[PDB]
RNA sequence: GGGAGCCCUAGCACAGGUGCUGCAUGGCCGUCGUCAGCUCGUGCCGUGAGGUGUUGGGUUAAGUCCCGCAACGAGCGCAACCCCCGCCGUUAGUUGCCAGCGGUUCGGCCGGGCACUCUAACGGGACUGCCCGCGAAAGCGGGAGGAAGGAGGGGACGACGUCUGGUCAGCAUGGCCCUUACGGCCUGGGCGACACACGUGCUACAAUGCCCACUACAAAGCGAUGCCACCCGGCAACGGGGAGCUAAUCGCAAAAAGGUGGGCCCAGUUCGGAUUGGGGUCUGCAACCCGACCCCAUGAAGCCGGAAUCGCUAGUAAUCGCGGAUCAGCCAUGCC
């Protein structure tokens, strides 16, 4: 129970990125600060860096995690 | 009430018996400003009171309240010492309200589904001596003349 | 031809017409019984009438605006009680003490701040 | 406020939702009545002072 | 806490407002703030003259501000280069084209604004302040009159400990509507904090 | 009840229409 | 018939210039539909009283537009005539149509 | 070649600081308290601080009035003057009507008139004025007439002062402090963190109830890059189309409890809607952190609450819905 309509969002200076590395080979990291940004199946390879306001994360990326928004694999708060 | 007495309002009679008491015990029966179906309950009532007893509902519902009203009754008291359970007369305006009161209480107590059967029931059973309506009267006033001994603060 | 009273009671309005007649009262456009089906205050709109001996004696065609039915029930109840007096003004005499002509001032109370509703007051605690 | 933060001075701001209010006499952010463009607490000195045409003590 | 303006309660009666126009809910919020600009350039540079009041008004267009001073001298000028000036310097900051007038102030000591603004100014001319306030009181009742009231705030005489200094002779009637109580609040930048001068001056009935 | 959205007298509760509170 | 909805923020200004517009003749021009009252709107401010806390302080301000309307039948060119340089009130506005 | 203007570096005068200090302040607020009180001038008393007045006897909601008296008056307070409600009149007829006749596509829709309702300006109306009883008086009890009767109901309105009360983060403002950061801009995060505890609330635990259908009565408000009738698509949120309204005329708008009908039948239930899985809509550049709404499934705790504890004296409490402000949207069950 989300939302993207007839839009879908995916924030998109990261996307040319990912589609450029897409011509070859796999950039091992990206550093990205838009956890705004859905992932399309385009990503699924590509180890990405979503920032967390203090540090860029090595997210890997699965296929199992293809409509998720980025940020969803960078935990923000540290906790006990 | 600590400057003037306060006096009682006049509640304007019932509708259908012509009657204050009606009003009075339709006022208690009534909850959260609902009157209609407050008096839709006690009208209700009054069906069964004749389709369960030859007797006409105003002589029974007025025939119960007095079997209901307290004669004595204990309120508490602070003395030189604690509280002392000291038996007072019941004025006969005091006497209304709790007959009334403990009617409509007892008949919400009662297993009968339907609001107006509880209601018959216990202004029923009430006359005829028994229901717990009675039950917590000769029980209010069995604590007096139980605590005679302290009478002489009689207020 | 006809008579006549107004009667407010609480942001309700009725008007009252006194037809000589067979005790047919309409209310807006409807039936008396219609229009306050199974509203038991009902029959107290015509309590003047009842004590001046007049229940069937008229007809009585009676417009309504405004806040809700049981208002509306004192309203006519007003209404009327005055009608009947603008016709024979003798009629005071057993109409006055009963309160009939009176106009209930009763109305509801303004919402003060700081209150949950005018005069409940929002609860506190540590004291 | 901050007089730096009157950057609501920026008149595009880039997207229409940065766009905010602020009192036009005192800096305000936070109740800034849009009808007059002035805060909770300009409003009340104003409309003493009879400056605010029309604008008067209710009651009711 | 307590107190309610003396003038925003009179509001109603006794006392008109300042800006009296009228406009929708899309204008209402511009015209009055180009009134206030009016205000902020006319209370800076009619110091001299000390305005007590400012009165605005509006119509098809065109701005009729109606400045009540005492010395109408200093608005004046060269015979005339001081008015257009001011007219002039009010047509920036106003494009919709304003007339200025000039309003005389029979007695300066009948309006609380200025008494205020007068004792405002001896307080930073370091005038005792006790003294000031008796006397600009006098001042107020010697000049007609019904009654008078005057308030010194906090720090009077660099006093470390802020006070409250007082003053005041005949009737000042505050919670009766049918009154006319001029108020005015002068403001005194001293070297050591600020300090509010409060004046009120009852005059007439009904 | 008022808690329930769907239903009628949830509906009005929180403002709403729909399939429990139909419009018109 | 030319239409004329009057509105200020001030009621004595008002009635006295529908007055003043009611100047073509009291009944014996054009027929004149009287002054008419129609409601007023009223927009209502409500503003906590200090600065800082003090949530159950609260002071209420209202601003009240009063309406009026009018309206003259048959209209005579010497009645418009009049419609020209003939005022005193500045916070009284004037809608007109036909 | 020299120069007015605005653009320009590299320096200086200065900006800027929601950094500190209500323990320097103004302003505004809270509070005792809408409590009936705080004083002053002049006289008199007392070496004096002071007192008298303002104590006493009645009486009031009231230092409210009366009577008394070395006091006679006065000011800030009380009350009255302002507002909203209740009855009535005059002015006023693109809202209102079997009032009265004509027409009806049985809608005040049409002619038509403003009587009535209303709308909103200006007035009348109350005075312990009239009667009976107690009273030295003020006033008290009662009774007429009246829409209303002794302060008719509710607002606005808060004395000299108190708290060294709140607030330098609304705004001023003395001082102290930083000045390639204690200033400034971004992007992202935070203010929403969870083993726990409290406050104020909401929704409940059901039969005087819940569900569905039909049907009836409000007041106050808001509406232009806004309210959206009506039509079409969708279970629906909503999308497409589109009428009217600068709104007493169009719209938000359904008022809801109520009334009539039907269902449920004592059950953790057709009570309660928490949680969670899924599929969507709309707003916004963007809804992971952290939006609201709709739909399907899930259907928690809760059977009226220990010690303790809050509100309310009348259209009040209780209960039912409606509106606004703020605002793209919205965490609103808050507030007005
Ligand atoms: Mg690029
Ligand atoms: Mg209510
Ligand atoms: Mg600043
Ligand atoms: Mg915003
Ligand atoms: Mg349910
Ligand atoms: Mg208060
Ligand atoms: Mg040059
Ligand atoms: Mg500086
Ligand atoms: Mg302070
Ligand atoms: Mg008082
Ligand atoms: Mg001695
Ligand atoms: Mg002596
Ligand atoms: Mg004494
Ligand atoms: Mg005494
Ligand atoms: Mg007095
Ligand atoms: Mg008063
Ligand atoms: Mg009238
Ligand atoms: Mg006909
Ligand atoms: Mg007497
Ligand atoms: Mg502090
Ligand atoms: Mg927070
Ligand atoms: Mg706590
Ligand atoms: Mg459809
Ligand atoms: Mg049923
Ligand atoms: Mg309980
Ligand atoms: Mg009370
Ligand atoms: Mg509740
Ligand atoms: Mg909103
Ligand atoms: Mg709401
Ligand atoms: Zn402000």
């Amino acid at each position: 129970p989300r939302s993207l309509k007839k839009g879908v969002f995916v924030d998109d200076h990261l996307l040319e990125k990912v589609l450029e590395l897409n011509a070859k080979g796999e950039k091992r990291l990206i550093k990205t600060w838009s956890r705004r940004s859905t992932i399309v199946p385009e990503m699924v390879g590509h180890t990405i860096a979503v920032y967390n306001g203090k540090q860029h994360v090595p997210v890997y990326i699965t296929e199992n995690m293809v409509g998720h928004k980025l940020g969803e694999f960078a935990p923000t708060r540290t906790y006990r | 009430a600590r400057r003037r007495r306060a006096e009682v309002r006049q509640l304007q009679p019932d509708l259908v018996y012509g009657d204050v008491l009606v009003t009075a015990f339709i006022n208690k029966i009534m909850r959260d400003g609902k009157k209609n179906l407050a008096a839709r309950i006690f009208y209700d009532a009054c069906k069964i009171i004749q389709e369960k007893t030859g007797q006409e509902p105003l002589k029974v519902f007025k025939q119960a309240v007095e079997n209901v009203k307290p004669r004595m009754e204990v309120r508490s008291r602070r003395v030189g010492g604690a509280n002392y359970q000291v038996p007072m007369e019941v004025s006969p305006r005091r006497q209304q309200s709790l007959a009334l009161r403990w009617l409509v209480q007892a008949a919400n107590q009662r297993p009968e589904r339907r609001a107006a059967v509880r209601i018959a029931h216990e202004l029923m059973d009430a006359a005829e001596g028994k229901g717990g309506a009675v039950k917590k009267k000769e029980d209010v006033e069995r604590m007096a003349e139980a605590n005679r001994a302290y009478a002489h603060y009689r207020w | 031809e006809q008579y006549y009273g107004t009667g407010r009671r609480k942001e309700a309005v009725a008007r009252v017409f006194l037809r000589p007649g067979n005790g047919k009262v309409t209310v807006n456009g409807q039936d008396f019984n219609e229009y306050f089906q199974g509203l038991v205050r009902a029959v107290a709109a015509l309590e003047p009438l009842r004590a001046v001996d007049a229940l069937g004696r008229f007809d009585a065609y009676i417009t309504v605006r405004g806040g809700g039915k049981s208002g509306q029930i004192d309203a006519i109840k007003l209404g009327i009680a005055r009608a009947l007096v603008q016709y024979n003004p003798d009629y005071r005499a057993k109409l006055k003490p009963l309160g009939f002509l009176t106009r209930d001032a009763r109305v509801v109370e303004r919402k003060k701040y700081g209150k949950h509703k005018a005069r409940r007051a929002p609860q506190y605690s540590k004291r | 406020a901050r007089k730096a933060l009157i950057e609501k001075a920026k008149r595009t701001p880039k997207f229409k939702v940065r766009a905010y209010t602020r009192c036009v006499r005192c800096g305000r952010a936070r109740s800034v009545y849009r009808f007059f463009g002035l805060c909770r607490i300009c409003l009340r000195e104003l409309a003493h002072k009879g400056q605010l045409p029309g604008v008067r003590k209710a009651s009711w | 806490g307590n107190k309610i303006h003396p003038i925003g309660f009179r509001l109603g009666i006794t006392r008109d407002w300042e800006s009296r126009w009228y406009a929708g809910k899309k204008q209402y919020r511009h015209l009055l703030l180009e009134d206030q600009r009016i205000r902020g350039l006319l209370e800076k540079e009619l110091y001299s003259a000390g305005l007590a009041r400012v009165d605005i008004e509006r119509a098809a267009d065109n701005v009729a501000v109606t400045v009540h001073v005492a010395k109408p001298g200093v608005v004046i000028g060269r015979g005339g280069e001081r008015i257009r000036v001011l007219r002039e310097e009010l047509a920036k900051l106003t494009g919709k084209n304003v007339a200025l007038n000039v309003q005389e102030v029979q007695n300066p000591n009948l309006s609380a604004p200025l008494v205020a603004q007068r004792v405002a100014e001896q307080i930073e001319r370091r005038f005792a302040v006790r003294r000031a306030i008796k006397q600009a009181v006098q001042r107020v009742m010697e000049s007609g009159a019904k009654g008078a009231k005057v308030i010194v705030s906090g720090r009077i005489g660099g006093a470390e400990q802020a006070r409250t200094e007082w003053a005041a002779q005949g009737r000042v009637p505050l919670h009766t509507l049918r009154a006319n109580i001029d108020y005015g609040f002068a403001l005194a930048r001293t070297t050591y904090g600020v300090l509010g001068v409060k004046a009120y001056i009852f005059l007439g009935e009904v | 009840g008022k808690g329930d959205r769907r239903t009628r007298r949830g509906k009005i509760w929180r403002g709403t229409y729909g399939k429990y509170r139909p419009r018109k | 018939k030319i239409r004329i909805k009057l509105r200020g923020f001030d009621h004595k200004t008002l009635d006295a210039s529908a007055q003043k517009i009611v100047e073509a003749a009291r009944r014996s021009g054009a027929q004149v539909s009287g002054p008419i009252p129609l409601p007023t709107r009223v927009r209502r401010f409500t503003v906590i009283r200090g600065p800082f806390k003090h949530k159950d302080s609260r002071e209420h301000f209202e601003l009240r537009t009063h309406n009026r309307l009018v309206d003259i039948i048959n209209p005579n060119r010497k009645t418009i005539e009049q419609l020209m340089t003939l005022d005193l009130p500045t916070g009284v506005e004037i809608e007109i149509k036909t």
